[PDB]
RNA sequence: CGCGACCUCAGAUCAGACGUGGCGACCCGCUGAAUUUAAGCAUAUUAGUCAGCGGAGGAAAAGAAACUAACCAGGAUUCCCUCAGUAACGGCGAGUGAACAGGGAAGAGCCCAGCGCCGAAUCCCCGCCCCGCGGGGCGCGGGACAUGUGGCGUACGGAAG
RNA sequence: CGGCCCCCGGCGCGCGCCCGGGUCUUCCCGGAGUCGGGUUGCUUGGGAAUGCAGCCCAAAGCGGGUGGUAAACUCCAUCU
């Protein structure tokens, strides 16, 4: 009982189940590439905006810690991923003692 | 120090890479044994030191290197600065020798910045 | 400056429009010019069909135009997979290839696989020297012509179904109403709101 | 796999290992002259991903551009028009400073064809760009058909037409709904074609 | 003290090449008004046009999606007819103003850095010759480039073993 | 329509260059003072900012851009 309006719209077809395009799996982790970033961050270190963040992130609050990263890293969807990986290195420093 | 560098550059001297002179006559002596014997495998492995940072770093991270000699006065340091931290994790023993041009004379070139057994 | 009952007009001539005027005086002379460029090209590719490769069947996107069928850019690289001809051999035999094309319907897929096997059906290749891999005899009694026109297999063929005559049966003449559309439209615009009201009712405890 | 480490070590330049040597050379670039021939790329990672190779016929200059916007070159700041054009001192010059670096590197060397350029430093007054040049009549560039496009006479002076990577970013071109102020070719070929009067022959 | 290797640099009427200047109708990059209109006049309009400056080429620029879409989906660029004087902008005044569908003209696709593999397997210059016109190629021999990475296969539509 | 001289596009002897496809398995896989954000000035029909630029801040890797009303959650589309 088809109809162009509602909740199951349109002319009904049957979907062609296929492999994704190779370009669409693009920004992936690929463990050799993960090795290069993770080895170099101990010979390079931490930026000064993300050391002042993690002295706020280990004692005081997380609401001033995300608001701080909001002012220095642009958006909100960027400033939580940064807030949650500074905190996972912070537990690999603190709780892994 | 200069005693340890000399014991090292002596051992790196008889593992010198192939110059173009002997490359000419190794391919003459290869064809004249195919004209003689037609062997399946004349040499099991020809031993040599690999030179070059993009060559060395592939060998360090596969742990196929024995000893990585790394230079001293490389003009941008960022070409080289990772590799002492990289040899420590992979378990390859590394050493800093004075002068990028002195181990570049092992390889018949001007500078070569890294050699590795 | 205006007068009695007329239009209120906005003529776009407040700019130096007389240096940018285009007069189509050469437009006869460019039509016979681009005819000669078709003729001098048709004999340069002399046995090959004029207007080039075979194009795929393509349905137009919008609510306005999705009832019709259009020639496309090329085949999706999965038709050539399923029809079984290589993608770097497809364009040298005369098949337009578009590698950025997706087929997310099986119906639209198999119509261009069938279109492509029907092309390879009525295709005759020419050897360099007569060795003929995957090829037979003399050129189909000398191929009945030399060059085709305005399409290999006439790309539109926008056909419609027969559906001869039915008897108006019960519950076909009863249910499927205008109220089927108005109940469907309110179920679209109240679906997200009601599922919020289900969460509020379950947290009563 | 060394150039993967040179790249990721460069993408962290607020770290104290990296901001040390990035201003021990910004000191050293400021003691030299305006345009100066480098003997080699100071960063061989970014150089060769922009088209550099280590062969006879590629040549690198670092040139220095003074930072900031433009002041309107008008005597005593008086522009004499309607008030919307009193803009002496807040104006910004819609071409980027890297494209200014590619230009006067290629303006000094007229026998050279400029490929593109990259960033190597800035302090407060100056900004530093290594500009990579191609000598079109060297027989290592005149041969090798991977490079013979630039020894062809329509590729003369690609910055005075804005055809490099830094040049074409100011032209605002691109495919998409954000970029059809230039929907045929360029900004003033879209302009001429929407603002011409196409009065036909049977009209 | 000296010798040497490099690294950064200088000099030469060094060997061999290249750039300059003209035209500028059309094309590209900048820069840029005011007359005028609003019945005055400031934003606006004129107009991103005139004038100024720099680069080309027989065409140039653009060009193989960090696209459009929202449905049974289309599929690089440029051009034409339409969309359209339309959505939109505007002392919402005077005025300004695109795009996607659709139909055509033409149609063509590709390359590298990276990622690893290959004994740098690559290139330039000079010396004489096999063979040559109207000269540039494979070969024979040193001096260079180059491991801070030449060449082979390799490209996101996947690739390699 | 002929006859005269000159200049071209492609037959066929000698160089030179020569493994392609399919399935399965294993492994590899990407451009940073850039994206983005804040502010400023110009530009646009682009309107809670279309584009461009200066300045300050400055990324990620199941990531990023876009989806034409700023914003948070979520699913999905699409490109790289
Ligand atoms: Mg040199
Ligand atoms: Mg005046
Ligand atoms: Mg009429």
């Amino acid at each position: 009982y088809p109809m162009a309006v509602g909740l199951n719209k349109g002319h009904k077809v049957t979907k062609n189940v296929s492999k994704p395009r190779h370009s669409r799996r693009r920004g992936r982790l690929t463990k050799h590439t993960k090795f290069v970033r993770d080895m170099i961050r101990e010979v390079c270190g931490f930026a000064p905006y993300e050391r002042r963040a993690m002295e706020l992130l280990k004692v005081s609050k997380d609401k001033r810690a995300l608001k701080f990263i909001k002012k220095r890293v642009g958006t909100h969807i960027r400033a939580k991923r940064k807030r949650e990986e500074l905190s996972n290195v912070l537990a690999a420093m603190r709780k892994a003692a | 120090d200069r005693q340890t560098a000399t014991q090292l550059l002596k051992l790196a001297h008889k593992y010198r890479p192939e110059t173009k002179q002997e490359k000419k006559q190794r391919l003459l002596a290869r064809a004249e044994k195919k004209a003689a014997g037609k062997g399946d495998v004349p040499t099991k492995r020809p031993p040599v030191l690999r030179a070059g940072v993009n060559t060395v770093t592939t060998l360090v991270e596969n742990k196929k290197a024995q000893l990585v000699v790394i230079a001293h006065d490389v003009d941008p340091i960022e070409l080289v600065v990772f590799l002492p931290a990289l040899c420590r994790k992979m378990g390859v023993p590394y050493c800093i020798i004075k002068g990028k041009a002195r181990l570049g004379r092992l390889v018949h070139r001007k500078t070569c910045t890294t050699v590795a057994f | 400056a205006p007068s009695r009952n007329g239009m209120v007009l906005k003529p776009h001539f407040h700019k130096d429009w007389q240096r940018r005027v285009a007069t189509w005086f050469n437009q006869p002379a460019r039509k016979i010019r681009r005819r000669k460029a078709r003729q001098a090209k048709a004999r340069r590719i002399a046995p090959r069909p004029a207007s080039g490769p075979i194009r795929p069947i393509v349905r137009c996107p919008t609510v306005r135009y999705h009832t019709k069928v259009r020639a496309g850019r090329g085949f999706s690289l999965e038709e050539l997979r399923v029809a079984g001809i290589h993608k770097k051999v497809a364009r040298t035999i005369g098949i337009s290839v578009d590698p950025r094309r997706r087929n997310k319907s099986t119906e639209s897929l198999q119509a261009n696989v069938q279109r492509l096997k029907e092309y390879r059906s009525k295709l005759i290749l020419f050897p360099r020297k007569p060795s003929a891999p995957k090829k037979g005899d003399s050129s189909a009694e000398e191929l009945k012509l030399a060059t085709q026109l305005t399409g290999p297999v006439m790309p539109v063929r926008n056909v419609y179904k027969k559906e001869k005559a039915r008897v108006i049966t019960e519950e076909e003449k009863n249910f499927k109403a205008f109220a089927s559309l108005r109940m469907a439209r309110a179920n679209a615009r109240l679906f997200g709101i009601r599922a919020k009201r289900a969460k509020e009712a379950a947290e009563q405890d | 796999g060394a150039y993967k480490y040179i790249q990721e070590l460069w993408r962290k330049k607020q770290s104290d290992v990296m901001r040390f040597l990035l201003r021990v050379r910004c000191w050293q670039y400021r003691q030299l002259s305006a345009l100066h021939r480098a003997p080699r790329p100071t960063r061989p990672d970014k150089a060769r991903r922009l088209g550099y190779k280590a062969k006879q016929g590629y040549v690198i200059y670092r040139i220095r551009v003074r930072r900031g916007g433009r002041k309107r070159p008008v005597p005593k700041g008086a522009t004499y028009g309607k008030p919307v054009h009193h803009g002496v001192n807040q104006l910004k010059f819609a071409r980027s400073l890297q494209s200014v670096a590619e230009e006067r590197a290629g303006r000094h060397c007229g026998a050279l064809r400029v490929l593109n350029s990259y960033w190597v430093g800035e302090d407060s007054t100056y900004k530093f760009f290594e500009v990579i040049l191609i000598d079109p009549f060297h027989k290592a560039i005149r041969r090798n058909p991977d490079t013979q496009w630039i020894t062809k006479p329509v590729h003369k002076h690609r910055e005075m037409r804005g055809l490099t990577s830094a040049g074409r970013k100011s032209r605002g071109l691109g495919k998409g709904h954000k970029f059809h102020h230039t929907i045929g070719g360029s900004r003033r070929a879209a302009w001429r074609r929407r603002n011409t009067l196409q009065l036909h022959r049977y009209r």
